[PDB]
RNA sequence: UACCUGGUUGAUCCUGCCAGUAAUAUAUGCUUGUCUCAAAGAUUAAGCCAUGCAAGUCUAAGUGCACACGAGUGAAACUGCGAAUGGCUCAUUAAAUCAGUUAUGGUUCCUUUGAUCACUUGGAUAACUGUGGCAAUUCCAGAGCUAAUACAUGCGCCGCGUGCAUUUAUCAGUGGUGACUCUAGAUAACGCCGAUCGCGCGCGCGGCGACGGUUCAUUCGAAUGUCUGCCCUAUCAACUUUCGAUGGUAGGUCCGUCGCCUACCAUGGUGACCACGGGUGACGGGGAAUCAGGGUUCGAUUCCGGAGAGGGAGCCUGAGAAACGGCUACCACAUCCAAGGAAGGCAGCAGGCGCGCAAAUUACCCAUUUCCGACACGGAGAGGUAGUGACGAA
RNA sequence: UUUACUUUGAAAAAAUUAGAGUGUUCAAGGCAGGGCCCCCCAUUGAAUACCCCAGCUAGGAAUAAUGGAAUAGGACCCC
RNA sequence: CCGGAGCGAAAGCGUUUGCCAAGAACGUUUUCAUUAAUCAAGAACGAAAGUCGGAGGUUCGAAGACGAUCAGAUACCGUCG
RNA sequence: UACCGAUUGAGCGGCUCAGUGAGGUCCUCGGAUCGGCGCCGAGAAGACGAUCGAACUCGGUCGUUUAGAGGAAGUAAAAGUCGUAACAAGGUUUCCGUAGGUGAACCUGCGGAAGGAUCAUUA
RNA sequence: GGCGUGUUGGAACAAGGCAGAGUAAGGGAAGUCGGCAAGUCAGAUCCGUAACUUCGGGAUAAGGAUUGGCUCUAAGGGCU
RNA sequence: GCAGCCAGCUUAGAACUGUCGCGGACCAGGGGAAUCCGACUGUU
């Protein structure tokens, strides 16, 4: 309590990692970076558990110490990088281009090569701060700072920026009808279409998202991550966008596929 | 009167006049626009932000300067007996001099402000006269 | 040491609360300003976060402004005359915020004559002896004399304000916090705020 | 499984408790062939501790003449950063901690990410060589050299210009907010602009990296507030302020709000809906045991949060500590002295004494788990493994 | 006129518990694997419930309070 | 007379007459119009004995004396008070 | 086994009145000294004052733990002595409140109650 | 207003007296039948005051703090 | 509704100040816990 904490217990880790409780006591505390600790995935896990290309914690160090991984094209050396949402993880040595995207549930999936789409990403703007002499600023999703914004962009829209130039190419306005991937718990990964936006003066605003099969629900305004203009997304989605097969529905698919294999 | 010179920091005095800001559907009435008082803790004249919460209560005592005691009642549910118990928490709120007819039994709607005293963290924003004369 | 915490006070009900923990550093306190009047003595204080704070112990000059007009000239602070907090901040000559002082009027008149070209703080009967003051009453060009005419029509300051120009001591007020900012900035009283403190000075000096 | 049975009588039906019954958790008794898991000095003594260890750290990249080995890894050495985490214990603490809730428009930050941003002049100094003091310590003194990424150097006003950080006063209305005394603009004024390093070409050059500053970010997080919720006690009924108790004004103070403090004023605030006071074998919670339902009891205990490091108090440094495996005192306790002085905090890991009804090995190693630094290399009693183990479970 | 009450969703740490999924030889548990010579639980998993109270979010208007006009400063339209 | 009859919140209350201000029940197309019920804290009243201060002390009669009975009566019984 | 108890109690422990007050911070000063070179600079020891405040010497108060000559009860023993209070009309019906008295249970007065041995006693 | 110090002067300043309730280091009742003696305390203001009690008291209980000088501020009136 | 004028004597607060000294002389209760006796004041 005298300052910053530098350890993370395994049982205290976010559930989205699925760690073995009988191997160690501590979890890999993701190094400080652009994303929240609760909404990220340590680079060691994605290379040791998800991809299984590393067997221990010292072998994943040999991945970054040989300059093969590169988040957003920039090779990193910290094996505990946040690697949050929409973070393109390209591997030019192995030709693989991963994007850490959520499943129908809240987990980090192995979304493979998206070369023609991996060259950019999507970023949610937070605030519009005015600099000196009237120069506005925009804070993007993964702490990337973009200046000189268009006067039509607001504090809720999304933008696409190339990994090299880092300039705003296109933007998607926020209104009723835009494709979205809800984030913030109990809907993490549910992809749908925005339908309504309730206004609450002095507190959070409520928005309603309708999935593909009509699974309409409600969530806060701070939970919207617009991914497509209307109903068409920009980047490749994993197996099942927002269908969210129920326990009974998932049960039907598992028995019908194992009997054939 | 007082010992210092009562004045608003933002505006400039007469040379060779009131500032109000509440928002949130509790804008300044006609009594607090022109006004005859000056105080730094008034919801209109002073600098106070309605940012935290919105509550309600009934004023009980008016024996203080620019402050009154409200009574916020509620019922606490005891799970064992499946019943409730009558509880109440008194709060000291800052009363602006513009509000009148707040003697007793009046319903007071308050808003969470920055700490203005050791116990005062809410300011009156609405006065509703009871059924009387 | 000094602390501004709350767990050492009594509760709103009046009951004494026991301290949950010992004194912490993030709630420390430091001695009062007590900024006297003296030449250029300021100490630097390292504060929360590795920053710097300027402790003004004694200051003689003040960057005051004029209320009615638009004039901000640094002037020498002479003495304090009254303080609404307590008469102890004027018996010990401590420069704090919102205390009325008697500051010099030489920078104010130097700019008033160069802008309005009208004698204000001159003695009734005496004339301008030095040659440097006659240049403010000369004949100028056509483009120069035209602007001084529209400025002379609006120059009648209040009679309660022109009196202090005769003695060279203007009733100013320190509008900044010296102990924290390290600068005794402020402004000059005018209008109703000038009459209020003059009545308190008259009662205190009567 | 939503369960009862013995005992008042000569006998009977009742009230009613005792006893019987079954889990649970501590101890203990006797007994104990195998395997997989697993609690384990919390209870009385947050009692006291012999020895050892637990934070240091070097890359191709701030500074590199130990010749020990021979340009180059180099040991020492100066600079940078960590040591504020973890661990341990539950003493303190009863709207306090804590839990949900959430405010900072009432606050700041190391690392990380993304921004952005006067031809190198100056003199010492460590290691070391050399001369010494003290019985003694992680004590150092004197002199002589030798390094710095340590330290220091397109307009307003009226002839003719051209970066700024902050502090007050005044005027006007780019992007915002539910609401700014917001972010911007303008007026009068008032310690940030790179004297740094590596593997490496052509012929006055460029294309690859690090480190570091300035205000805005982000993030790991902190800190202080709103709403709601604590066991027992009235043989505690009124309580709080001739030292702030409640509120008002101004100011001081702090990162910031505030009786946080000072000064002038008001006589307030809380209270039978239990304040205040006292007690707790009280750290709070997530939870545990037992339960038809309703409940009862427990939660020192591996997670989270808080608290503390013999008792307090006061500080240094740092972005972050009122730090104690850092200091300065006093108190308690205690060690070595040559009697001049010096040096102490196992409620860290093992172990000892004491206390008890009550609780393990001075064991092996950084491989997993990860954490810290100049980092692929080095460090971790945090942790992992084994021994002891009839807590307990399969 | 606004509350109490009920329902829905986000929130209401993880572990634990309840509990879907998996033959750790079984079980306590674990979150991991049966089979075809680099594919195959359709780029092998994967869920959920509960989380009291309070606050927050979207309905209903039964019950029980409260309340709009009696010296009408009455509700509406005027002008 | 005086009763398993009345009244009062109870304790309690019965000779005549007079004075004084209450109370239930009933009567009612009166009146008021939910102004309630039960009630920690608080209070009135509360047989008798006892206590303090006066009057009066017939009878009775704590205490006490004495007479009887008994193994023993410091009692029942008796006189007296 | 607890209570009462002189002792003008007490080993034992918490917040505090009033004193005294180490230490640090801060402030007002001080200027040993070495870098310039006879003036601007850095600058230790040390000191006034303020502030935080351990701790100590005396008190107040609260909580808590204990010694005590002696005194007076309760319970458990054996039920030993005395008498018979109660349980049948318990041989004086019992019992309540109250008061007095008496070795002892008890007696008596006054007012009660039936839990009485009367649910009843005649115009 | 009264007076010459109370029925005399001068000079010395030994012992021992009487008085000044003189002072006294360190100790502080060890003195003595006995704190005899005089020592402490003392006025006023602001605080704080127990056991016990006939509720009146005990009580100035006990125990504390303050007190000068100077320069100001504030409040407490009358009259036309 | 006050302006003018007049009149004292106390009380509170603050600064400054001297050697921390200040009811500076004078005036002016030591206190506490108990026992015995007499109630007290008064009297001898
Ligand atoms: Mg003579
Ligand atoms: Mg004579
Ligand atoms: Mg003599
Ligand atoms: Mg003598
Ligand atoms: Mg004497
Ligand atoms: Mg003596
Ligand atoms: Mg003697
Ligand atoms: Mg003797
Ligand atoms: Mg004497
Ligand atoms: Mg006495
Ligand atoms: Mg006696
Ligand atoms: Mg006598
Ligand atoms: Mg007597
Ligand atoms: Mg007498």
């Amino acid at each position: 309590a005298r300052g910053p904490k530098k350890h993370l217990k395994r049982v205290a880790a976010p559930k989205h990692w699925m760690l073995d409780k009988l191997t160690g006591v501590f979890a890999p505390r993701p190094s400080t970076g652009p994303h929240k600790l609760r909404e990220c995935l340590p680079l060691i896990i994605f290379l040791r558990n998800r991809l299984k290309y590393a067997l221990t914690g010292d072998e994943v160090k040999k991945i970054c110490m040989q300059r093969f991984i590169k988040i957003d094209g920039k090779v990193r050396t910290d094996i505990t990088y946040p690697t949050g949402f929409m973070d393109v993880v390209s591997i030019e040595k192995t030709g693989e281009n991963f994007r850490l995207i959520y499943d129908v549930k809240g987990r980090f999936t192995v979304h493979r090569i998206t070369n023609e789409e991996a060259k950019y990403k999507l970023c949610k703007v937070r605030k519009i701060l005015i600099g000196t002499k009237g120069i506005p600023h925009l804070v993007t999703h993964d702490a990337r700072t973009i200046r000189y914004p268009d006067p039509l962009i607001k504090v809720n829209d999304t933008i696409r920026i190339d990994l090299d130039t880092g300039k705003i190419t296109d933007f998607i306005k926020f209104e009723t009808g835009n494709m979205c991937m809800v984030t913030g718990g109990a809907n993490l990964g549910r992809i749908g279409v925005i339908t309504n936006r309730e206004k609450h003066p002095g507190s959070f605003d409520v928005v309603h998202v309708k999935d593909s099969i009509g699974n309409s629900f409600a969530t806060r305004l701070s939970n919207i991550f617009v991914i497509g203009k209307g109903n068409k997304p920009w980047v490749s989605l994993p197996r099942g966008k927002g269908v969210r097969l129920t326990i009974a529905e998932e049960r039907d698919k598992r028995l019908a596929a194992k009997q054939s294999s | 009167n007082e010992r210092a010179y009562q004045k608003q920091p933002t505006i400039f005095q007469n040379k060779k006049r009131y500032h109000r800001n509440v928002g949130l559907g509790f804008k300044t009435p006609r009594e607090a626009i022109d006004g005859t008082y000056i105080d730094k803790k008034c919801p209109f004249t002073g600098n106070v932000s309605i940012r935290g919460r919105i509550l309600s209560g009934v004023v009980t005592k008016m024996k203080m300067q620019r402050t009154i005691v409200i009574r916020r009642d509620y019922l606490h549910y005891i799970r064992k007996y499946n019943r409730f118990e009558k509880r109440h928490k008194n709060m000291s709120v800052h009363l602006s001099p513009c509000f009148r007819d707040v003697t007793v039994g009046d319903i007071v709607t308050v808003g969470e402000c920055r700490p203005l005293s050791k116990t005062v963290r809410f300011n009156v924003l609405k006065v509703t006269k009871a059924a009387g004369a | 040491g000094i602390s501004r915490d709350n767990w050492h006070k009594r509760r709103r009900t009046g009951g004494k609360r026991k301290p949950v923990h010992k004194k912490r550093k993030y709630e420390l306190g430091r001695p009062a300003a007590n900024t006297k009047i003296g030449p250029r003595r300021i100490h630097t204080i390292r504060v929360r976060g590795g920053n710097k704070k300027y402790r003004a112990l004694r200051l003689d000059v003040g960057n005051f402004s004029w209320g009615s007009e638009c004039c901000t000239r640094k002037t020498r602070i002479i003495d304090v005359v009254y303080n609404a907090s307590n008469n102890e901040l004027v018996r010990t000559k401590t420069l704090v915020k919102n205390c009325v002082v008697l500051v010099d009027s030489t920078p104010y008149r130097q700019w008033y004559e160069s802008h309005y070209a009208l004698p204000l703080g001159r003695k009734k009967g005496a004339k301008l002896t030095p040659e440097e003051e006659e240049i403010l009453n000369k004949k100028r060009s056509k483009k120069v004399q035209k602007k001084f005419t529209l400025r002379r029509k609006t120059a009648k300051i209040s009679p309660l304000l022109e009196e202090q120009f005769l003695q060279g001591k203007l009733l100013a007020c320190i509008s900044s916090r010296p102990g924290q900012c390290g600068r005794a900035d402020g402004y000059v009283l005018e209008g109703k705020e000038l009459e209020f403190y003059l009545r308190k000075i008259k009662a205190k000096k009567g």
